[PDB]
């Protein structure tokens, strides 16, 4: 009852998701110029592409089937045709304007005979009305234009099918324990796509609400953080799962923390990784959000690797599970500055 | 509206 | 008034001569180019009189193989007699005129092909010129489907958006000097393994008698690792701590009016929608960086969702800073 | 009766096994990325399955569309050509027979239209058909030559070329220890940024509990300017040396013969002409660790030009050293 | 006689793969090489392939118009002899080789006039109709693929780095030097370029191993030892001298008898394609002017830098000290 009053507001920055949940304001919204919509119609879905590209083909066959039955009207052509006479009298001697455009059904089949360039020859344009050439010119350079159009849409749906989606994968939650003598800060990433991750990089950092001795505050301020690597460098190879642990040494912006003050620290751990997918070319980034609500003290990860026959076995399911082991407590400042003893931990 | 569970089975 | 010229003008685009460079020539390559990059509202033009210029002198071709194997001259005698113009093989049946000729190549390009102007088998300059007709429209169908493509492909990217402060400011921070601009964001997805870096662009001598006329003097920008790498997904402030290493330590805001000198800001990275590197760039003169004027916050903290600003997004508020060098700052460091 | 399971086979190809996994499924959009990228042998074949297979199916749908009409009966029974004057009411003009329709289908769908089968005005399912026809032709059409794009585009890359020696060693240099294989390149390009890192795979145990069962640290690679970069025309030694920070510090001559290291190296960098990154990886169980042997000089200059003979790419001679282990030849100088 | 340089003044490393393994010039190579290629052979390959598919089927066609009975009927019966072709041949109105060439051109190409129709009175014809046009539309496809791969490399054109011959050795700021000079031609920016120089020479280790080349590295002056560069105008890249340089003992005033090589490679992706490139090139001994340093080249005429390359490599003598490094160190003042 009382906790959701405490629950309502939640200082976050990105989404334990994955998305950067924001709210830009006050822009300089000068206008959204044409060609944008354009570049909507590349990155559609499958069904509203197969929609908009059959509606067009139809709207244009529609369309340019009116404008030739209009023609065809006008130049006196339909009456002369519907003159039952003869079997056929002043159906040739009178040049109709375009061979056999009888009624709007037929203007239509011709507009598709025309324009995918069937040729069905039963109705063939004549060189008596120019009107009509000028017509066809334009249906042609419309209809050719439009076939590129979308060859190019349904092309580049196909080369942008590689992607299915993000396939990097982290801890439900943290750990915090003692390592080779000193506080450690944990974190798992696993991956499951097949092909590798070559040039892989990751970051931590921290965002606070800070403040300085001259006076400013800046109220999202980032800060980053080193990764303990062995020769320095932010490079991790991705074949199993493993865990990215970052020593908190004094120079660390968490010396001060303690272990029971955690509940109600303001500060939040960000990791952004990013890497250039082998098999695909394109260079993606993952990122996450530690909140101080989700950091299990004491707590640590357990093997998740063992020989099998001839090969090792990798499990999943127990991939976040984790072992409470008894830690040293608030100890992040009190052992950090070494007491007389300096063996509390 | 179905529930697709999804249950991995054993050798 | 007089002009003191820059290196890099506010908005990039980097404003140098370059003289006495020998010609290369050119290629036919670079008219293709031309072709490739241009944008639609000449595409749609080009690519429709290319057709228009293929149907116009085929049809001219076909008209003038039609005189000269005497179709136009026998056609024309035919006068109610079916028989009197049928019995002479013609080349190309029933093309009599120009117009005739026009839709006879109207059709036999873009394949619509009526057939009631008919080709037959008795004329060879006719199935030579067939088969010309035929490779050029397939020529020029293929090359402008790859030009339409191409720009239905690369109209992803748009201009570089990025925003950086009008202004800089030289403020105090953590007890010392301190330089520090301001650079934003506009687009969706954030780029990737951004990077900074910052030149301080000045002539310099060279103590034993050698000038150099535009030195350029990269210096790194603050961060506890000094790792260029920059998230940017919200407003920021890339600081630049000043040191007796860094050449801006003989500066104070009394010789700040008067002083020859320059900053470059270039910042580089990955956007992954277009998956595409870019890079941009802005340069800051002497006058234009206000002495002391300290930037003001921006973000703010809204109960559910944190919110930002852009409408004072470069506003120099204004707090006490010496007005002295840096030098002298360490000279009488007391208080 | 197996041997010590291996991190990673000589062919690179790490064989690990992920059990347990959140199983999705398929979406059906896999098919089309499956499609998009096969050996050239099927896409010959899908290709013609796709056209053959439409032809047919429209073929059959042309058959029933006339025969539910009355038409076959109108052309089969009825008068050959004197007896009978066609009553126009048909719905597809003279298509008398199967081989008929599939003759009207081709036309129909491949765009040939030859004008001896028309489409008359009568029977309006005969018009919905026939639209119906004409999108699916195209819709296939587009994919399939988007396809077979696709599949030229990837004509440049073949398969990674990178050719790691057989066998590591162990020798001396500047009177320390080292430890040494042999990369190399093959065909005519050069490699652009090229990067090596070297990773040396343990089970190590922690004085804290944990007992991580697969854990890879990184060491350096010897280089002057502490740079994992290396240029490569002719085959590289990339040296790692032994020191107290490394972890092979502790090895012994005679343990090593029974002994749990897994050194990978890893190399990664783009090429010229593909511009594609890639990367190319190999492992060094102890059973393939040498001891003493130094790798052979490999460039000889001839008279004309320099020549690198792969002749004895990975040949080894043996060379003095030690049998202690690298603490005991830096304990002290006596040592 | 000349001694061999590792890589030539202009790109191109020289080298000998002497008894490379045989990987065999497997089948797919054909079309990877159709795919990039010249446009003088593009149009060339295009066209023979078109003609010769067309003739290929057009021999067919009238083959079939042989075994069956037709050219006879066509050719022997007069216009009333018969009074029509009763017996449909296999494809009407087909009377020669230049009729049956028009027809396979009409199949191919998507034409199909009419007079050249066909009946569905044998299969034989159907079965060559549908081979032809899928043939066909195969080859329609790989040549609008090649021609479209063609147009996505326009930007693509060329390599221009603007390099020197003469490399300096001259003092600056109390040290010695190895400058050089670095242009760039093209209107782009190279976005994220570096720099990197190494030395070849032969080595002795002191265990008595040889090694016959070998890349050693040298860093890169900067105040933040950063690889990094942004080539704009002309700049002048140099590798100061300390102690521990390779080149520490250099013979001063003997550099002829010193078996040496300096090479400088330039890494970089250009802002408009999108491409990596990778610009190299060696200074061998005799083209390293000793005590010459460079020439400026900007000077502000109007408000706007000015850069001109009449005096891009041109180095003016200016006299130095002739002595080695450990020679003008070891002493107190030299
Ligand atoms: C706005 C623009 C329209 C451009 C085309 C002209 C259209 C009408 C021309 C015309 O009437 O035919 C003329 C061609 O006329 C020419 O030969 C013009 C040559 C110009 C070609 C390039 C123009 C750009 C001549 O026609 P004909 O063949 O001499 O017909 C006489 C024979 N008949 C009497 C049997 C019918
Ligand atoms: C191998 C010798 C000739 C090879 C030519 C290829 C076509 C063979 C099929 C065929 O003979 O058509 C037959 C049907 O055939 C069918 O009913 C097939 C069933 C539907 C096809 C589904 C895919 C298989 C003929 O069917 P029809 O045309 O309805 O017969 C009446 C026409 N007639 C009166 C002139 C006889
Ligand atoms: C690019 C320009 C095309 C220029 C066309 C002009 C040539 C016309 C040739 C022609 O009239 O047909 C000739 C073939 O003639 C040949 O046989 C040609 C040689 C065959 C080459 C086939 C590939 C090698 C006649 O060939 P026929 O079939 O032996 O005789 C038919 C006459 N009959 C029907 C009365 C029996
Ligand atoms: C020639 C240009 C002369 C200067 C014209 C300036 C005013 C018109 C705006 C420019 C223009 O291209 O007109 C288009 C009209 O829209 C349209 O064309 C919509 C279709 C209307 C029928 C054509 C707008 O489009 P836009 O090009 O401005 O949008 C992308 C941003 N440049
Ligand atoms: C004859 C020439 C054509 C007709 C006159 C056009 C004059 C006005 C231009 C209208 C126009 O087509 O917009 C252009 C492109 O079209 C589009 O942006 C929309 C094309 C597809 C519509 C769905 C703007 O050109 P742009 O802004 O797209 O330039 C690429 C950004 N780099
Ligand atoms: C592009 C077409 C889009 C739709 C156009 C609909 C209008 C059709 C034009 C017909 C027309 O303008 O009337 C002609 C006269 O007009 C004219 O003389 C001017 C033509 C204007 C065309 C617009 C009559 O033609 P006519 O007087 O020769 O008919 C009697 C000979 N028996
Ligand atoms: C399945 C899709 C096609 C189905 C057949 C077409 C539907 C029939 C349309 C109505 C119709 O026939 O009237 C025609 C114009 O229609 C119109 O009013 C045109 C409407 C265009 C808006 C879409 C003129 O018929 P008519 O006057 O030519 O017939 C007497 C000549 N003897
Ligand atoms: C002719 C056919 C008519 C239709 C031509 C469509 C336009 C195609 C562009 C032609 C073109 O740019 O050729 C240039 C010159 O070719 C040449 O060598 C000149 C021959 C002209 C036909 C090509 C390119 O040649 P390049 O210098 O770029 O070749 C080095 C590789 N790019
Ligand atoms: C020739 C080889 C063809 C191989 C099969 C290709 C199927 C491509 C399907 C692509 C796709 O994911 O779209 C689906 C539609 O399937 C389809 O519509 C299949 C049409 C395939 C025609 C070829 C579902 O689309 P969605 O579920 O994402 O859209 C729902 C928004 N309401
Ligand atoms: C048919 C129309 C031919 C039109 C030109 C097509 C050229 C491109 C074909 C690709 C090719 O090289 O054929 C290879 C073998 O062909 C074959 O094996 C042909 C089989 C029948 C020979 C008679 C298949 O390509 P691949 O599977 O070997 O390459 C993938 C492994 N890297
Ligand atoms: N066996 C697995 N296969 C694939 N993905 C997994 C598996 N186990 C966990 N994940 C992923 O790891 C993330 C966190 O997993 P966690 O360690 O919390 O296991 P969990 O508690 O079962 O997760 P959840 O509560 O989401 O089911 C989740 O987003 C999930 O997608
Ligand atoms: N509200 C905004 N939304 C998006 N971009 C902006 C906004 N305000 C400014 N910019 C961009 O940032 C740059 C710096 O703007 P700044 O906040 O310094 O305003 P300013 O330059 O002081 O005002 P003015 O443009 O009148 O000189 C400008 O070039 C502009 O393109
Ligand atoms: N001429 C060559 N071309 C390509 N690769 C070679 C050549 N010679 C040796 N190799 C490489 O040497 C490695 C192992 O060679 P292999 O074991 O077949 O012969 P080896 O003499 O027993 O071993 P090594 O050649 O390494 O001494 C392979 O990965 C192979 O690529
Ligand atoms: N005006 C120019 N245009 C293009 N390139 C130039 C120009 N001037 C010099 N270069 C380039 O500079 C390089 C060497 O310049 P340097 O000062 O050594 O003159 P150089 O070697 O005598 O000239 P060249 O090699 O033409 O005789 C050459 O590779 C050349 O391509
Ligand atoms: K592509
Ligand atoms: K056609």
């Amino acid at each position: 009852k009382p906790r959701i009053r405490d629950r309502l507001p939640k200082a976050r920055f990105i989404a334990k998701s994955g998305a950067c949940n924001l709210a830009h304001k006050n822009i300089r919204e000068q206008g959204r110029f044409l060609q944008d919509i354009f570049t909507t119609l590349v990155d559609l879905k499958w069904r509203h592409t197969l929609v908009i590209f059959t509606m067009s083909f139809l709207c244009s066959w529609l369309l340019f089937a009116i404008m030739w039955w209009l023609v065809a009207f006008a130049h006196g052509d339909i009456y002369a045709y519907m003159e039952k006479g003869i079997t056929e009298k002043s159906g040739l001697e009178s040049a109709v304007c375009v061979t056999n455009v009888r009624s709007f059904t037929s203007a239509f089949l011709f507009s598709i005979e025309v324009q995918v360039t069937i040729g069905f020859g039963g109705r063939m344009m004549t060189e008596e009305c120019p009107l009509a050439i000028t017509v066809l010119i334009l249906q042609n350079i419309v209809g050719l234009i439009i076939n590129a159009v979308m060859l190019g849409c349904i092309f580049m749906k196909t080369a942008q099918a590689h992607r299915r989606a993000e396939t990097l994968i982290f801890s439900r939650h943290a750990v915090i324990a003692v390592r080779n003598g000193k506080l450690c800060f944990m974190f798992r990433v696993g991956d499951l796509r097949k092909s590798m991750i070559i040039s892989a990089s990751v970051r931590i950092q921290v965002v606070k609400k800070t403040t300085t001795p001259e006076g400013e505050v800046v109220p999202i301020h980032q800060q980053d953080i080193p990764v303990d690597n062995p020769i320095e460098s932010n490079n991790i190879f991705l074949v199993a799962p493993l865990i990215i642990c970052h020593v908190i040494d004094k120079r660390s912006p968490l010396y001060d923390i303690s272990a029971t003050d955690l509940v109600n620290q303001d500060l939040e751990v960000i990791v952004i990784l990013e890497g250039v997918v082998e098999t695909t070319g394109i260079t993606t980034q993952a990122r996450t959000s530690y909140i101080a609500e989700e950091i299990q003290w004491g707590h640590r990860f357990v093997s998740i690797v063992t020989e099998e026959e001839g090969v090792y076995s990798v499990d999943y399911s127990k991939f976040g599970n984790t072992v409470r082991v008894a830690a040293p407590r608030c100890s992040a400042r009190e052992l950090d500055e070494k007491p007389s003893i300096l063996i509390q931990t | 509206f179905f529930m697709n569970p999804q249950k991995v089975k054993p050798p």
